[PDB]
RNA sequence: UAUUAUUUAUUUUAAAA
C-alpha cells in the first residue's frame, strides 16, 4: 500500500506527493509558461526536471536521477501541442527511504511516480498513464521482491528500478518506460522479475487511477 | 578612452618616424613625473603605494611568516588582484605569474637573506591591489614592490633545535635586492621605454626585461601591447631594446632606492 | 452521458461517426486516431456531434473569442504589452484595438492599468493578440480599463462556471449582501468593486474561499459567516 | 612557372614579371587572390612587392600587359572530389549577396520568420554538433511573395522547423541575413505534418502542401 | 490624460481633425471645444503643486518661455541651421528627398519630382489650398512610377486623381513626357607600367631568383593509436569479429547515393 | 541636509529640494541666488549639457536611428539620423538596415564635433551636424581638460600661430589639428 | 495524385533532417554510420602506456600514473590513466573496549551490508567538444555510472585495497632496508582515474567503462613503508598488481530499437510492422533520433552486471531483449580475450 | 562521486630506496568535431613530450562587428607533470601574442578562432631533483600544424626552440623574430642563444611541411 | 527618418490641429 496527495501548494500549476515505505517525494510542475532564450524548443514543450536531495546540496548524484527521470517523462508528454514553452518539473525528496551512499531506486520510482500525479494535476498534454516500482533480489534465498525495504536492499544481490507505461483502463502495457538494474542477474532472472513487475504495476495504475479520481472529481461539475 | 582609427593613423606615423614625435613629446628614454608613498599599514612588515602619470595607482603589502624550508619551496609568494577584474581572469593570471618569476626565492630574490635558524627562514607575502590601471601595469607594480621591499622591516630572531623566538621591540630591516621590470614598446623601428596608454595601443609589439644586481636578469618576455597591429620585430631592436634598458636603468635605480 | 477518463483510454465514440475535437481529446497526426491526453469527465452532445474533457488546470492557455482580464506591462509605439497571468508568454494589444482609435492619437493606458479584453488571435506558433473591442461583432461595452477594485485568483474551472452556467449560486449569494460589479476572464481572473471597500473585502475573502471549496451548497454560509465578521 | 603544390609561406612571384616571345616583351601583373597576400622581404637592404601563399593547396591562375588572378585553393585536387573539407569549406565560405541557401524555421514572428543557414551554394553545395559554426537569417513578410507583397500572413506560408530554399537580399543587421522568396522556386521544399509531429508532406500547388499517407492538407508557401 | 485622470473627465476624442470651419458648430463639438478649457485650470492647480514637491517648476517655467518665444517665418525666409525657436511649414532644403525614400524611387528620377513638388507647391499657393488637396503624395508616387505619357494615362490611376490633375492633365502630361525625354538625353593600366618598365623587371626577378635560394618516425607514445583509421567488425555466429574491407563501406557509399538521387516518380 | 531658508516664496534650483514648506540643500557647495531661482552650486561636477553647445564627442555605439555619442556628461547624448548631413543625402533601401548602414562611414569609437540641438527631459543632450562646421575631425590629436576650465567666448574654434587649429569644445573635448581648408 | 519530390544530395540530407537520413539508410539495411545493424567497431588499447611501471628496467622516478590505457573505437579517442593515494583508517571498532555486553549488542543488532564491503574509483571525465566553462552534463554524469557501476559490479573490494605496512630501517652503512610481514596503525588504497575523451561522435559511457577496465587490469600497487610525524611512504620500484577478480569485469554496448517507416522506402505495405534493431550507435543521426535505446553491461559466464532499458522511441519486444543481451555476450567475450 | 575521501594524501616516492639529437613525430587531421587537428611528439634525453591541439574555427560571433579576428588560445593540462594554472595561461597570453602576428585576422571579418591545447603527457625522467620552456616550441609548431589544417591563411611558417630555457620563435626563414621567452638562464648569452634556437627553428620548419604534404 | 522607430521591443521629446 502507497500514500498519494494531489495539489498541496499553491503558488505552482501542479502538485503531489508520493509516499513509499519510508521514501517521501513532494514534486510540481509549472507549465506551459514562457521559456528561457536557452530553452525554448521551436516545435514542441521545453522540460526542466529538477530532483533535489533531501540532505546538502545538488550533487552529481541527482544529475543523473535527473536524466533518467527526464527520459521517462518526455515520451509521457503531448510534447508538439506546446510549441515554444516551458514546463518546470520539481521533484523535492523530503526523505530518502534508503541509504543514500550505496542506493538511489526507491528515490527514482518515487519521482516518477511524484511526477506524472503532478503532470496529472497540472492538466499537461499526457499520452498515456505511468508507474513505477523498485525490485531487488536477496543474495541467499534468491527471491524477486516487490518495493524493499531499506534492510533489503542492503541484503540484496542486485537492484532494479522498473517503468511502465499503461494505456486502456490501466490493462493494456503500451512499453516499457524505464528498467534501470545493477548488481549481479542474468536472462532467466530479467525475464522472471520483469513479468513479475508488470502485474504489480498494473495494481499500481488501478491503485493510482482511483487516488486521482477521488480528488479530480470533487473539483469538476 | 577608445581611439578612432583617424588618429590611430596619425601617432603610427609620427612615432615611427625617424625623429620619434611622442604624444607628449618625451624622449624615447624619458620617463613621466612617479609619486611614491612607503610605510602607511602599521598591521604590515612593508607597504607601498605608487600614483602613476595617468591617474594609475597600485597598493602593495608585506606580510611575513615563520616557516620551514625543507617543506616550504617558494619563500616569496605574490598575489595580485586587479580593481575590476576577477581573481581567475587573464589578464591577472599572467602578471600573478610573472610576478612570481621575477621574485622567485634563490633566482631574483636570494633566499638567504630572509633565513633564519638552519630550520626555518620568513616567507614574504607580497599582496599587490590595482586601483586604476590604464595600460599593461607589470611596470608600475614593480616599481610598487620596489619600495615596499626597500622598507620593510622583519621581527628580529632571539638565538639542540627548539622553535624560534623573536625579540618584542626591536626589528630587522629587510635587506634584499627587489628586482625591477621595465616594459618597452617598439613603433616599426623605433623603441619606446615606458609607453604611454595611447602609445601602447599603436605599437607593433611589446618587451617586458627585468633588471637585478645591477644587470638584466630573467625573466623577459615579448608580449603584445594590441591585438590589432602584431607585426614581428628584426632581432637588431630586440638588441636594441635590451641594450637600451641596460643605459637608463641605473637612472633609475639611484631615483628609486633614495628611500 | 458523462464519464471520468483517462489518458491512453480507448475512446467510447465510434469511428464512423465524425466527433468534432475539442479541449481533451487529440488527434495523433501519425496513427490518425482520437485519443484522450487529460484526465477529467468526457462530455459528448448528441446536427454536430461534438466531444471535449474537462479537467483541472491553473496555467491559462489562450484560445479565440475568450474574455480575458491581462495586465498592462509594456507600453510602445502601436501597441501595449499585457500579461494574461504571471510567468506565462505576454499577448498584444494593438493601439487600433480600441473604440474610436486613431495613428494620431495614443491611448491613456499605461502600466499595471487591468484591462477586460478578448482573444481575438490564438496562433500556437504565434504570440496571442487581444482587443478591447470585438472585431467581429462591433461590440465594446463591458470592455476596457478596470478603474480601481480588486482582482481574485481562481482556477479555470471556477471562472468557467462563474462567466457560463447560470446556476452557479456565487453571484446571487454576493447580491444578496451588496451591491457590486464584477468581471470574470477565462484567464483564472475575478475583478470585483463595490462602493464601500469593506463590502469589496468580503467579496474578495467568500471568492477566495468559495474557490477550494467545491462544495456548491456551502457557498451560502461562507457570504454569511464572511460579511458578518468584517462588521466587528 | 610556380610548383603546383603550395604551403603557407611558400614565395609565388613577384607583383611583376617578364618574358621574351615571339620577340614581343610582356609584362605579368599578379595581384593577391584568395590565398595570397603581398610581403616585402629583403635580401640586400631594397624591399620588393613579392606574393606569398598563406593555403594549403594548390595554386591557381585566372585572368579578368593584363592582369593575373593568382589564388590558392585549399585541398588537393583528388581531396575536391572526395570532399573531405566539407566542414571547413562552410565557414570560409561565407553567404554572398544574391547566393541561394537552405534554411531552417526556427521561429515565426507576426512580420517576419526567423531561420538558421544550414547550406549555400558552391546542384553542388557545402554544409558541415559541437562544431559552433552556423549563419542565421530573417525572411521578412514582405520579401515572402511577389504577388501582393504587403499584407500577407507567414503562419499560412512558413512553420517553425520547415526548410525553407531562400535566395539572400543582403547583410540585415550584421546580425541577421534578410532572404527572400518572392519566386516560384523559392519557399518551403521539405515540411512535416504539425509541426514534424506527422508525416512527410510534399508541395502540390504553389500555397499548398499534402502528405499522401495521412492525407492532411496544410497550407504553406511552395516551391515547384 | 489629464482630464481621465486628474479632472475624472472620460472623454471620446474624435473631434481633432473634424471641419471646425462649419458654422454653427454642432452640439457634440461644441461640448468638446469647451472641454478642452474647461477643467484645465484645474489641472493647472494641481500639476502646479506638484512641481513645486517635486522642484522641476523651473524647468517647466523656463521651457514655457521657449514656447512662447517661438517665431513663425516663412519657407523661403527660413534659417539654414536647425532651431527649435523658429518654424516653417518647410524645414528642409530638398522635402522631395524624404518622399523618394519614403516611396523607394530611383534617384534617375529626382529631377521628375522636383518640378511635381514645386508645381504642386506653386498650384497650392495660388488657389490658397493645401499642397495634399491639389495633389497628395500618394498620387506624386504614382505619377513619377508609371510615368504617364498620354493625357489618358494621367486621368485612369488606380488610386483616382483630383480636381486639379483632372483639369492639369495635359499640363502635366507635357511634364513628364518633357522630363522623361530629357533623362534620355543625359543618358588606367599604364600609371605602374611606367615606373618600373619593362628592361628593370629583370632586376626585381633577379633579386627574386637568389633570395629564396635560403629556402621520418612512425610513433613515439601516440602515433600509432591516434591516427588509425575506422575499422568496422561483425560478429559471426560462432562469436569471431570479422573486419570488413575498406572497399566494402566503398561499396555502400556509392549505392546509396546513386539510388537516393534515382526517385522522380511516386504513385 | 542642511537648511538654506524658510521662505516658501523661492523657486528652487539645483542642489536642492523641497520639504515642509521649507528649503533644504542636498550637494555641497555655494548657495546661488539669481532673481527668485535659489540653488546650490556643487564643487566637484560633470559637465552640464545645454540647448547650443559647440561640444567634441566620441561615438560609443550606432544604435536603433541614432548614434550614441560620448560628450562627458551623466549620459550619452543622442546623434538622430535626421540631424546630419547624410552622405547621398538619403538612405539607399531597401537592402540593409538603418544601422549597418550607419556603420560604413560612422563606425564606434570615431571622434567628431556637433552643436546640442535641444535637451531631453533627463538632461541628455540631442546633437546635430547641419552644417560644413561640424564634421568628423582628422589630421590631429585628442586631449581632454575638465569642462569647468573652459572660458565663455563668441568663437569656439580657433586659429593658432604655426599652422595649427584648436577646437575648444565647451565639454571640456579639445581636439588639436592641422588647419584645414 | 502523383507528385515527384525533390531531390537532395547524401551530404544535406543529413543536416537537414536526420530522421529522414536515418530512414533512408535503413531501407537499405545500412546505417549513416556505412555500417550494417548488428556491425560494431573495432577497438585498439595500448596497456600501461602512461604508466609509471611501463618499463620493468627502467622504472620512472618521477611518474605518478599506476596503471593506463589509450583506447579507440572509430574515431573517438579515449585516455584513461590511474593514479592513487594512501588513507590511513582509525579502529572505531566495539572490539577495542574490551567489553562483553557491549560486544555482544552490537554482534546482534548489527545488520548485514553487503556493499559495505566494496569500494570504488573516483572517475573524472574531460570530453573535450572546442568549449569553456565548469564541468558539463555529459561529464557528470559519466563520472557518476562509472562510480556507481564499479561498486555494484564488486570489482574492487576493501579487502584488496588494504596497504601491506612495512618498516624501512636504519642498518649500519646499509643507509635503509624494508620489511614485509598485527600492526596498530592501518592504511588502505585509494584510486583516482582521469578520463579524457577525444573526438566525441556519439555515447561515449560505453568507451569509458571498457577503456577503465583495461586500465584497472594494469595498476599496480606501490609497497609502502614507515621510517623508524612519521607519515608514510611507497616504494620508488617494488609494487603489487591490484588482485581484481576476473569474474566480476564485465563490458559495455548499446543497442537502439528504431521502426521503420514505409514513407522511405501501395497501402498494404502502409501497415507493414518491422522495428529493426542497430548494435553501438553512433554519429548525430542516430544519437537524436533513435529515443528507445540498450545499453548493458555483460561480464563473462553470461553474467550481467548492469542494464538499463528506456523505451522512447518504438516498443521494445523481449525478442530484441533476447537478441540485445545475446549480442552482449559475444563483445564483452572478445573484448575480454582480444589481447589478453 | 568525484574528488573523492579528504581525509587521503597523495602517494609519495623516496628517493633512496633501491637505488645532439632531439626525436621528433608529427600527425595532422584526426579529430571530427574540430576543423584543424595536430598531434607532436618529441623525446630527448630523459624529458619526453607528447601534446595535442586542436582549433574549432572561423566562428562567426553572433552581433559583432569588429573588422578582423580573433584568436583564443587556451593551454590545459593532461595526466602527467601538471603545471599551475597561472603558468599556462601565461604561455596563452605570450601565444596569442605570436599568432596574433601570423594569422591572416583581416581575413575574419566579425568571427573568433578558438585553440585548444592539451599538455597529454610531458614525461620527465631525471636521475635525482621553469620546466614549461621545453614545451613552448612544441606547442608553437602544433597550433601552426592545425592552424593549416583547418583552412585558417598563415602568414608563413612559425616555429620556436629551446636554449637552456630561452624560448625565440622566428619568421621568415628566422629573418625576423615573433616571441621571445627566457626563464633562468644565465647572463651576457644572447648570440648563441639566438643561433641555437635559429638552427632548431629551421629543422621544425620544414619538418612540419613534410606531414602537411604527405597523407 | 523623434508627428521617425524598436515585436516578445533599451525610445531616452507621441504633445497641438
Amino acid at each position: 500500500s502507497v500514500q498519494a496527495e494531489i495539489g498541496i501548494l499553491d503558488h505552482v500549476d501542479g502538485s503531489s506527493e508520493f509516499v513509499s515505505q519510508d521514501t517521501k517525494v513532494i514534486c510540481s510542475v509549472t507549465g506551459p509558461i514562457e521559456p528561457k532564450a536557452r530553452q525554448e524548443l521551436p516545435t514542441q514543450l521545453a522540460l526542466e526536471i529538477i530532483v533535489r536531495p533531501a540532505k546538502g546540496v545538488a550533487t552529481t548524484r541527482e544529475k543523473v536521477l535527473e536524466d533518467k527521470l527526464r527520459a521517462v517523462l518526455t515520451p509521457l508528454i503531448t510534447r508538439h501541442c506546446y510549441p515554444r514553452q516551458l514546463c518546470q518539473i520539481t521533484c523535492q525528496i523530503l526523505e530518502s527511504g534508503e541509504d543514500e551512499a550505496e542506493f538511489s531506486l526507491r528515490e527514482l520510482s518515487c519521482c516518477i511516480n511524484a511526477a506524472f500525479l503532478a503532470l496529472v494535476d497540472a492538466g499537461i498534454a499526457l499520452n498515456s498513464m505511468c508507474a513505477s516500482i523498485p525490485i531487488a533480489i536477496i543474495k541467499d534465498t534468491s527471491d524477486i521482491i516487490v518495493d524493499p525495504t531499506a534492510e533489503q536492499l542492503k541484503i540484496s544481490l542486485s537492484v532494479h528500478t522498473l517503468a511502465l507505461e499503461f494505456v486502456n483502463g490501466g490493462k493494456v502495457v503500451k512499453n516499457v518506460l524505464l528498467l534501470d538494474s545493477n548488481g549481479d542477474f542474468n536472462e532467466d532472472q530479467l525475464f522472471s522479475l520483469l513479468e513479475l513487475g508488470e502485474q504489480k504495476c498494473q495494481e499500481l495504475v488501478t491503485n493510482i487511477r482511483r487516488i486521482i479520481q477521488d480528488n479530480i472529481s470533487p473539483r469538476l461539475v | 578612452m577608445s581611439l578612432s582609427v583617424a588618429e590611430k593613423s596619425y601617432l603610427y606615423d609620427s612615432l615611427a618616424s625617424t625623429p620619434s614625435i611622442r604624444p607628449d613629446g618625451r624622449l624615447p628614454h624619458q620617463f613621466r613625473p612617479i609619486e611614491i608613498f612607503t610605510d602607511f599599514l602599521p598591521s604590515s612588515n612593508g607597504s607601498s603605494r605608487i600614483i602613476a602619470s595617468d591617474g594609475s595607482e597600485c597598493i602593495v603589502s608585506i606580510k611575513s611568516k615563520v616557516v620551514d624550508h625543507h617543506v616550504e619551496n617558494e619563500l616569496l609568494q605574490v598575489d595580485v588582484d586587479i580593481a575590476g577584474q576577477r581573481d581567475d581572469a587573464l589578464v591577472v593570471e599572467t602578471i600573478t605569474s610573472l610576478l612570481n618569476k621575477v621574485l622567485k626565492s634563490g633566482s631574483g630574490v636570494d633566499s638567504s637573506k630572509l633565513q633564519l635558524t638552519k630550520k626555518y627562514s620568513f616567507k614574504i607575502f607580497v599582496d599587490v591591489l590595482v586601483i586604476s590601471s590604464h595600460s599593461h601595469p607589470v611596470s608600475l607594480i614593480s616599481f610598487a614592490i620596489y619600495s615596499a621591499l626597500n622598507s620593510t622591516y622583519l621581527p628580529k630572531l632571539i638565538s639542540v633545535e627548539e622553535l624560534p623566538t623573536f625579540h618584542d621591540y626591536d626589528m630587522v630591516k629587510l635587506d634584499i635586492n627587489p628586482p625591477l621590470v621595465f616594459i618597452l614598446a617598439v613603433v616599426g623601428n623605433n623603441m619606446l621605454l615606458d609607453p604611454a596608454a595611447n602609445e601602447s595601443e599603436v605599437a607593433n609589439n611589446g618587451l617586458i626585461i627585468s633588471w637585478s644586481n645591477g644587470k638584466i636578469t630573467s625573466p623577459i618576455r615579448s608580449v603584445a601591447l594590441n591585438d590589432s597591429n602584431v607585426k614581428s620585430f628584426k632581432p637588431h631592436l630586440l638588441k636594441q631594446g635590451l641594450a637600451m634598458v641596460e643605459k637608463y636603468a641605473p637612472d633609475v635605480v639611484r631615483s628609486l632606492e633614495n628611500l | 452521458m458523462s464519464t471520468f477518463i483517462f489518458p491512453g483510454d480507448s475512446f467510447p465514440v465510434d469511428p464512423t461517426t465524425p466527433v468534432k475535437l475539442g479541449p481533451g481529446i487529440y488527434c495523433d497526426p501519425n496513427t490518425q486516431e482520437i485519443r484522450p491526453v487529460n484526465t477529467g469527465v468526457l462530455h459528448v452532445s448528441a446536427g454536430v456531434q461534438t466531444a471535449y474533457i474537462d479537467y483541472s488546470s491553473k496555467r491559462y492557455i489562450p484560445s479565440v473569442n475568450d474574455f480575458v482580464i491581462g495586465v498592462i506591462i509594456g507600453t510602445f509605439s502601436d501597441s501595449y504589452k499585457v500579461s494574461l497571468q504571471n510567468f506565462s508568454s505576454s499577448v498584444s494589444l494593438s493601439y487600433m484595438a480600441f473604440p474610436n482609435a486613431s495613428k494620431k492619437n495614443r491611448p491613456t493606458l499605461q502600466v499595471g492599468d487591468l484591462v477586460y479584453a478578448r482573444v481575438c488571435t490564438a496562433e500556437k506558433e504565434l504570440e496571442a493578440e487581444i482587443e478591447c473591442f470585438d472585431s467581429t461583432t462591433g461590440r465594446d461595452a463591458g470592455f476596457g480599463i478596470l478603474e480601481d477594485g480588486m482582482i481574485i485568483d481562481v482556477n479555470l474551472n471556477f471562472a468557467r462556471q462563474l462567466l457560463f452556467n447560470n446556476d452557479f449560486p456565487l453571484l446571487k449569494v454576493l447580491a444578496a449582501h451588496t451591491k457590486f460589479e464584477v468581471a470574470i476572464g477565462l484567464n483564472g481572473k475575478i475583478w470585483v468593486k463595490c462602493e464601500e471597500l469593506s463590502n469589496t473585502l468580503a467579496c474578495y475573502r467568500t471568492i477566495m474561499e468559495c474557490c477550494q471549496k467545491n462544495d456548491t451548497a456551502a457557498f451560502k454560509d461562507i457570504a454569511k459567516r464572511q460579511f458578518k465578521e468584517i462588521l466587528t | 612557372q610556380f610548383p603546383e603544390i603550395a604551403y603557407p609561406g611558400k614565395l609565388i612571384c613577384p607583383q611583376y614579371g617578364t618574358e621574351n616571345k615571339d620577340g614581343e616583351d610582356i609584362i605579368f601583373n599578379y595581384v593577391p587572390g584568395p590565398g595570397t597576400k603581398l610581403i616585402q622581404y629583403e635580401h640586400n637592404g631594397r624591399t620588393l612587392e613579392a606574393i606569398t601563399a598563406t593555403l594549403v593547396g594548390t595554386v591557381r591562375c585566372e585572368e579578368e600587359v593584363k592582369n593575373i588572378l593568382v589564388s590558392v585553393l585549399p585541398g588537393t585536387e583528388k581531396g575536391r572530389k572526395t570532399n573531405k573539407y566539407a566542414n571547413n569549406d562552410f565557414a570560409n565560405n561565407l553567404p554572398k549577396e544574391g547566393d541561394i541557401v537552405l534554411t531552417r524555421v526556427t521561429r515565426l514572428s507576426l512580420q517576419r520568420a526567423n531561420v538558421e543557414i544550414l547550406a549555400v551554394e558552391d546542384a553542388t553545395f557545402s554544409v558541415s554538433s559541437d562544431l559552433g559554426e552556423t549563419f542565421r537569417g530573417i525572411i521578412r513578410s514582405q520579401d515572402v511573395r511577389s504577388t501582393d507583397r504587403d499584407r500577407v500572413k507567414v503562419i499560412e506560408c512558413f512553420k517553425p522547423g520547415d526548410i525553407v530554399r531562400a535566395q539572400v537580399l543582403s547583410l540585415g543587421d550584421g546580425t541577421n541575413y534578410y532572404l527572400t522568396t518572392a519566386r516560384n522556386d523559392l519557399g518551403v521544399v521539405f515540411a512535416r505534418a504539425a509541426n514534424g509531429a506527422g508525416g512527410l508532406m510534399y508541395a502540390t500547388d504553389w500555397q499548398m502542401m499534402t502528405s499522401p499517407v495521412t492525407g492532411a492538407t496544410e497550407k504553406r508557401k511552395c516551391a515547384k | 490624460y489629464l482630464l481621465e485622470n486628474f479632472a475624472n473627465f472620460k472623454t471620446s476624442k474624435k473631434y481633432q481633425l473634424a471641419d471646425w470651419r462649419i458654422r454653427p458648430l454642432s452640439k457634440p463639438m461644441t461640448a468638446y471645444a469647451r472641454a478642452d478649457t474647461h477643467f484645465l485650470l484645474n489641472i493647472y492647480d494641481q500639476l502646479r503643486n506638484k512641481l513645486i514637491e517635486s522642484n522641476k517648476l523651473a524647468g517647466v517655467l523656463y521651457e514655457s518661455r521657449n514656447v512662447a518665444k517661438r517665431r513663425f517665418e516663412y519657407s523661403k525666409y527660413r534659417p539654414l541651421t536647425p532651431s527649435s525657436e523658429v518654424y516653417s511649414p518647410i524645414e528642409k532644403e530638398s522635402p522631395w528627398k524624404i518622399l523618394m525614400y519614403q516611396y523607394n524611387i530611383p534617384p534617375e528620377r529626382e529631377v521628375l519630382v522636383r518640378e511635381l513638388y514645386q508645381w504642386r507647391d506653386l498650384i497650392a499657393r495660388r488657389d490658397d489650398e493645401s499642397p495634399r488637396f491639389v495633389m497628395p503624395n500618394q498620387l506624386l508616387a504614382a505619377l513619377v512610377a508609371y510615368t504617364p505619357t498620354d493625357v489618358i494615362g494621367v486621368v485612369s490611376l488606380t488610386n483616382g486623381v483630383t480636381e486639379h490633375v483632372r483639369q492639369n492633365a495635359k499640363l502635366l502630361a507635357n511634364l513628364i513626357r518633357d522630363a522623361l525625354r530629357n533623362i534620355k538625353n543625359t543618358n588606367a593600366d599604364g600609371i605602374l607600367l611606367e615606373t618600373i618598365s619593362v628592361p628593370q623587371i629583370r632586376d626585381v626577378m633577379e633579386r627574386f631568383s637568389v633570395l629564396c635560394n635560403s629556402n621520418t618516425n612512425s610513433s613515439i607514445l601516440l602515433g600509432k593509436i591516434l591516427p588509425r583509421e575506422e575499422h568496422d567488425i561483425a560478429y559471426s555466429k560462432d562469436g569471431l569479429p570479422n573486419k570488413v574491407k575498406t572497399e566494402d563501406i566503398r561499396i555502400r557509399a556509392q549505392n546509396f547515393k546513386s539510388a537516393l538521387a534515382n526517385l522522380e516518380d511516386i504513385i | 541636509g542642511e537648511l538654506v531658508t524658510d521662505d516658501p516664496i523661492w523657486m528652487r534650483g539645483h542642489g536642492t529640494y523641497f520639504l515642509d514648506n521649507m528649503t533644504y540643500s542636498s550637494v555641497a557647495g555655494t548657495v546661488s541666488r539669481v532673481n527668485r531661482l535659489l540653488s546650490v552650486i556643487p564643487l566637484k561636477g560633470r559637465y552640464a549639457p545645454e540647448t547650443g553647445d559647440h561640444v567634441v564627442g566620441r561615438i560609443a555605439e550606432v544604435g536603433n536611428k541614432r548614434w550614441k555619442v560620448d560628450i562627458g556628461g551623466k549620459q550619452h547624448a543622442v546623434l538622430m539620423l535626421g540631424s546630419v548631413n547624410l552622405p547621398g543625402g538619403i538612405l539607399r533601401r531597401k537592402s540593409e538596415s538603418d544601422e549597418l548602414q550607419m556603420r560604413s562611414f560612422l563606425k564606434e569609437g570615431d571622434l567628431l564635433n556637433a552643436e546640442v540641438q535641444s535637451l531631453f527631459q533627463d538632461g541628455s543632450a540631442s546633437l546635430h551636424t547641419r552644417s560644413l562646421k561640424y564634421g568628423k575631425l582628422r589630421n590631429g590629436m585628442f586631449c581632454q581638460v575638465p569642462s569647468s576650465l573652459i572660458v565663455r567666448a563668441k568663437n569656439h574654434t580657433h586659429n593658432l600661430p604655426g599652422n595649427i587649429t584648436v577646437v575648444l569644445g565647451v565639454n571640456g573635448y579639445i581636439w588639436l589639428r592641422k588647419t584645414s581648408q | 495524385i502523383e507528385i515527384h519530390p525533390i531531390t537532395f544530395p547524401p551530404e544535406v540530407l543529413a543536416r537537414i533532417s536526420p530522421e529522414l537520413s536515418l530512414q533512408r539508410h535503413l531501407s537499405l539495411g545500412i546505417r549513416p554510420c556505412l555500417r550494417k545493424y548488428e556491425e560494431f567497431r573495432d577497438v585498439a588499447i595500448e596497456n600501461n602506456t602512461l604508466s609509471r611501471y611501463a618499463d620493468a628496467g627502467n622504472i620512472d622516478t618521477k611518474n605518478n600514473i599506476l596503471g593506463s590505457n589509450v583506447l579507440k573505437s572509430g574515431k573517438t579517442i579515449v585516455i584513461t590513466s590511474i593514479t592513487g593515494g594512501i588513507i590511513e583508517e582509525t579502529s572505531a571498532a566495539i572490539k577495542d573496549l574490551d567489553d562483553f555486553g557491549e560486544e555482544e549488542l552490537f554482534e546482534v543488532t548489527k545488520e548485514e551490508d553487503i556493499i559495505a564491503n566494496y569500494a570504488s574509483v573516483y572517475p573524472v571525465v574531460e570530453v573535450e567538444r572546442g568549449r569553456v566553462g565548469a564541468c558539463t552534463d555529459e561529464e557528470m554524469t559519466i563520472s557518476q555510472k562509472l562510480h556507481d557501476s564499479i561498486l555494484h559490479s564488486r570489482i574492487l573490494p576493501k579487502k584488496a585495497l588494504k596497504v601491506k605496512a612495512g618498516v624501512r630501517s636504519a642498518n649500519e652503512d646499509g643507509t635503509f632496508s624494508v620489511l614485509y610481514p598485527k600492526m596498530k596503525r592501518k592504511w588502505s588504497y585509494v584510486l583516482y582515474a582521469k578520463i579524457v575523451v577525444l573526438s566525441r561522435t556519439g555515447p561515449v559511457f560505453d568507451l569509458c567503462w571498457n577503456s577503465l577496465m583495461y586500465a584497472l587490469q594494469s595498476v599496480k600497487l606501490p609497497r609502502a613503508f614507515i621510517d623508524e610525524t612519521y607519515e608514510i611512504i611507497c616504494d620508488q620500484t617494488k609494487s603489487v598488481p591490484l588482485m581484481i577478480n576476473a569474474k566480476n569485469i564485465a563490458f559495455a554496448s548499446n543497442y537502439g530499437i528504431v521502426e521503420l517507416d514505409p514513407e522511405c522506402q501501395v497501402d498494404i505495405d502502409m501497415d507493414k510492422l518491422n522495428t529493426v534493431l542497430i548494435a553501438d550507435l553512433d554519429t548525430e543521426a542516430e544519437e537524436t533520433s533513435i529515443h528507445s535505446t540498450i545499453s548493458i553491461l555483460a561480464a563473462p559466464s553470461g553474467n550481467y552486471k548492469q542494464l538499463t532499458l528506456v523505451g522512447g522511441g518504438a516498443k521494445i519486444t523481449p525478442e530484441m531483449i533476447k537478441r540485445s543481451l545475446l549480442l552482449s555476450r559475444v563483445r564483452a567475450d572478445d573484448l575480454s580475450t582480444r589481447f589478453n | 562521486r568525484l574528488l573523492g575521501p579528504a581525509a587521503a594524501k597523495p602517494m609519495a616516492f623516496s628517493n633512496t630506496t633501491t637505488h645532439s639529437e632531439q626525436e621528433l613525430s608529427l600527425h595532422t587531421g584526426f579529430i571530427e568535431n574540430c576543423n584543424g587537428s595536430a598531434l607532436v611528439e618529441a623525446r630527448s634525453l630523459g624529458h619526453q613530450t607528447s601534446l595535442i591541439t586542436a582549433v574549432y574555427g572561423p566562428r562567426s560571433i553572433r552581433g559583432s562587428f569588429t573588422s578582423q579576428g580573433t584568436i583564443s588560445i587556451q593551454l590545459k593540462n593532461g595526466l602527467l607533470e601538471k603545471y599551475n594554472t597561472n603558468e599556462l595561461k601565461e604561455v596563452s597570453s605570450f601565444l596569442m601574442g605570436i599568432f596574433n602576428s601570423v594569422v591572416n585576422l583581416s581575413r575574419y571579418p566579425k568571427s573568433g578562432i578558438d585553440i585548444f591545447v592539451y599538455l597529454t603527457y610531458d614525461k620527465d625522467l631525471t636521475n635525482n631533483p621553469s620546466q614549461i620552456s621545453s614545451l613552448i616550441p612544441h606547442c608553437i609548431t602544433s597550433i601552426t600544424l592545425a592552424l593549416a589544417d583547418a583552412g585558417i591563411e598563415l602568414v608563413d611558417m612559425a616555429g620556436a626552440g629551446e636554449a637552456n630555457g630561452t624560448v625565440v620563435s622566428f619568421i621568415k626563414n628566422g629573418e625576423e623574430i615573433v616571441g621571445f621567452w627566457k626563464d633562468d638562464g644565465d647572463d651576457e648569452d644572447l648570440l648563441e642563444c639566438l643561433d641555437r634556437c635559429k638552427e632548431q627553428y629551421n629543422r621544425y620548419r620544414d619538418l612540419m611541411i613534410s606531414c602537411l604534404m604527405n597523407q
